[PDB]
RNA sequence: CCGCCGUUAGUUGCCAGCGGUUCGGCCGGGCACUCUAACGGGACUGCCCGCGAAAGCGGGAGGAAGGAGGGGACGACGUCUGGUCAGCAUGGCCCUUACGGCCUGGGCGACACACGUGCUACAAUGCCCACUACAAAGCGAUGCCACCCGGCAACGGGGAGCUAAUCGCAAAAAGGUGGGCCCAGUUCGGAUUGGGGUCUGCAACCCGACCCCAUGAAGCCGGAAUCGCUAGUAAUCGCGGAUCAGCCAUGC
């Protein structure tokens, strides 16, 4: 049963099993379960076409997904990458654009905390 | 007609009044066994009309505000307590041996600066 | 009718004050409903023992603020009178109204 | 955030809506980089502070309506 | 402490039959304080062995918690700059007590999901023996029957 | 600079969000009990000399 | 401060006791009960018994209160040339159209690591949506802001009462009562991520909180080690105030 990107649930309530999908949370999700008929709590397992291929014009016709969706990120991250920016200076620097914590944390956004050497402390004691 | 109590445990206070007829007992509107669908302490409360096994003959009516559904329980306790032991002080002979008069202590204590809940400190470190 | 709140810092004077009224009112006409006492109201204030970076080291200070509240029943001249003009509350406040 | 609206100043404004008036000198001198970025600047040589001098950024675009003083980089130093 | 014996401090007088055990069993179940919560799953528990099991609860109760209650265990003492690994009896409410939280890690242990099933079965299984806490309990007897050659090198 | 910031507020300039509360027996405006227009040090100083009504050396 | 009782006192509370009702303390009435907040009494090994030469200890009761009842402020003589001249004063040395003063910008938030205190977590004693529950304390006039409305919301437009025990902040939350998930990098956890919105403020780039919807990392419960806590204490859960345009408050 793909819909789009290949995308198929498999056993599991209509509303988390399509939020499985990119492109899709909570929301849209439970938002195509009712603009395309279909009971949020009838899992996907005695679906039929007519609501299920339906639900999928949902998704497509009305927003999108996936590639696109991503490439959007992308290509505007492009844009912060065309000038110069703080979001894109950054951006290339490994660091993150909320300018808070560069001293300790955001290791989310650079690999582990690889360490330097220690370089010998000051009088700590 | 009356035989009244006053109930007060851990900061909240039951205005514990007790008429006679069955026994049976309800308290700051709402079915007793409704009000307090949470805690088994319930029927707890009810001991001193177990105590002489007159569950069922003299009518409670009680008003209790503050503290917590537990709290609230407790003056209740306090209150029929008291009130059995006013109007036949012949019931306070055998039990105050059974400790149903001394009345509560507790108080999330005045929150010591320099600690967090007056006691828990913070992580010391020495290093 | 009368309706007298009294708000005072010393709660020893401030309620010398609140039963005085309440003599020469019961007096100079009919009754004078007792002086009630009414929640005083507590500013909770706080700061360290010091100067230099001593997060523990700290005093508490607040503020007491005693409320009173004299009603009188239908007024007369002498106690209007004299219970309007005699007084020495030396700082605490007097506030009436006709509710 | 403007919520309705967009913020920006009149130095900005006054000075590019005269060399409006011809199309004159390939040069402007800013102070302000607070300031949103508007596509009627053309968007020639923008000469804006950083915090030690003036540093000229050019402006066609992609930063339509995202703010100046954010092509100027200031935290300098790199890692 | 030194200067003195300290206080034991009475366990809550069960709301329910009346027995301290039971209050004490719900106690260790009971986590962040809020013991109804557990103390009405192991109730669920009970209600439970007793449509499975035919002896009464406070039964499977006495005969778990006796198929634990460990008596000689192993402590330590002093000796220069090494351990005696000190066989000793046990106070008979140390004893009874571990041996409740042994009851409730057993629950712990299980590839169990809900939690009135883990303490169920273990009072079921532990009434009888089959446990990882009699297990623990006779290792503990081991140890105690095992290090006795520290017999009289008590502390 | 010390003597000329207090001079700075002391007058209210263009915005409304330029303004800093200052202890005028002390002088400054960290920690500064609005209510008291007293710093923290300068606060405790008058209320322990006796200079304060309405307080308590609270004991709660 | 907190636990028991009393006397003053009754715009908080109430059929507790009566009348009626828009049956909702809502309309009169009343001080009983809570409460409020004042002035005292009450506990001393005082009583009873066994031990010790006594100091004390064991057991029991009278009582709300046992043997210091729980807490708080309370901190000597002294050390340590502790900390502080960037709160203040302050002896001296010192620049004096510059180390003085204003302004606009920029940093105090930077990043190849390291560290203390912390929030959250990694999950079914749980996560999620629905119904009902009991809090205490502290706030609020050019502020508290219930109400309809526009907006899914952020909040915005008209709008009540309020110098407060009488008006609003405010929904306590966990509890309980139904239905969903079915053991999974899961409806877990939201770390981070993009296209848009709300609010304050001249101004939100550096560098604001908050809203949306799409993104959904690490995390499978932590080795050496090491911290807290002896009773309503720990653990868990929510609530306010300080200063503050706003808010980095997971802090106190």
């Amino acid at each position: 049963a793909r819909i789009a990107g290949v995308e198929i649930p498999r056993n599991k309530r209509v509303d988390v099993a399509l939020t499985y999908i990119y492109g899709i949370g909570k929301a849209r999700a439970k938002e195509a379960l009712e603009k395309t008929g279909i009971n949020p709590a009838t899992r996907v397992k005695d679906l039929t076409e007519a609501e299920v291929v339906r639900l999928r014009e949902y998704v497509e016709n009305t927003w999108k997904l996936e590639g696109e969706l991503r490439a959007e990120v992308a290509a505007n991250i492009k844009r912060l990458m065309d000038i110069g920016c703080y979001r894109g200076l950054r951006h290339r620097r490994g660091l993150p654009v909320r300018g808070q914590r560069t001293r300790t944390n955001a290791r989310t956004r650079k690999g582990p905390r690889k360490t330097v050497a220690g370089k010998k402390k000051a009088p700590r004691k | 007609e009356q035989y009244y109590g006053t109930g007060r445990r851990k900061e909240a206070v039951a205005r514990v009044f007790l008429r006679p007829g069955n026994g049976k007992v309800t308290v700051n509107g709402q079915d007793f066994n409704e009000y307090f669908q949470g805690l088994v302490r319930a029927v707890a409360a009810l001991e001193p009309l177990r105590a002489v096994d007159a569950l069922g003959r003299f009518d409670a009516y009680i008003t209790v505000r503050g503290g917590g559904k537990s709290g609230q329980i407790d003056a209740i306790k306090l209150g029929i307590a008291r009130a059995l032991v006013q109007y036949n002080p012949d019931y306070r002979a055998k039990l105050k041996p059974l400790g149903f008069l001394t009345r509560d202590a507790r108080v999330v204590e005045r929150k010591k600066y320099g600690k967090h809940k007056a006691r828990r400190a913070p992580q010391y470190s020495k290093r | 009718k009368i309706r007298i709140k009294l708000r005072g810092f010393d709660h020893k004077t401030l309620d010398a004050s609140a039963q005085k009224i309440v003599e020469a009112a019961r007096r100079s006409g009919a009754q004078v409903s007792g002086p009630i006492p009414l929640p005083t109201r507590v500013r909770r204030f706080t700061v360290i023992r010091g100067p230099f970076k001593h997060k523990d080291s700290r005093e508490h200070f607040e503020l007491r603020t005693h409320n009173r509240l004299v009603d009188i029943i239908n007024p007369n001249r002498k106690t209007i009178e004299q219970l309007m003009t005699l007084d020495l509350p030396t700082g605490v406040e007097i506030e009436i109204k006709t509710v | 955030s403007l919520k309705k609206g967009v913020f920006v100043d009149d130095h900005l404004l006054e000075k590019v809506l005269e060399l409006n008036a011809k199309g004159e000198k390939r040069l402007i001198k800013t102070w302000s980089r607070r300031s949103t970025i508007v596509p009627e600047m053309v968007g020639h040589t923008i000469a804006v502070y950083n915090g030690k001098q003036h540093v000229p950024v050019y402006i066609t675009e992609n930063m339509v309506g995202h703010k100046l003083g954010e092509f100027a980089p200031t935290r300098t130093y790199r890692g | 402490a030194r200067r003195r014996r300290a206080e034991v401090r009475q366990l809550q007088p069960d709301l329910v039959y009346g027995d301290v055990l039971v209050t004490a069993f719900i106690n260790k179940i009971m986590r962040d304080g809020k013991k109804n919560l557990a103390a009405r799953i192991f109730y669920d528990a009970c209600k439970i062995i007793q449509e499975k099991t035919g002896q009464e609860p406070l039964k499977v109760f006495k005969q778990a918690v006796e198929n634990v209650k460990p008596r000689m265990e192993v402590r330590s003492r002093r000796v220069g700059g090494a351990n005696y690994q000190v066989p000793m009896e046990v106070s008979p409410r140390r004893q009874q007590s571990l041996a409740l939280r042994w009851l409730v890690q057993a629950a712990n242990q299980r590839p169990e999901r809900r939690a009135a099933v883990r303490i169920a079965h273990e009072l079921m299984d532990a009434a009888e023996g089959k446990g990882g806490a009699v297990k623990k309990k006779e290792d503990v007897e081991r140890m105690a029957e095992a290090n006795r050659a520290y017999a009289h090198y008590r502390w | 600079a010390r003597k000329a910031l207090i001079e700075k507020a002391k007058r209210t300039p263009k915005f409304k969000v330029r303004a800093y509360t200052r202890c005028v027996r002390c002088g400054r405006a960290r920690s500064v009990y609005r209510f008291f227009g007293l710093c923290r040090i300068c606060l405790r100083e008058l209320a322990h000399k006796g200079q304060l009504p309405g307080v308590r050396k609270a004991s709660w």
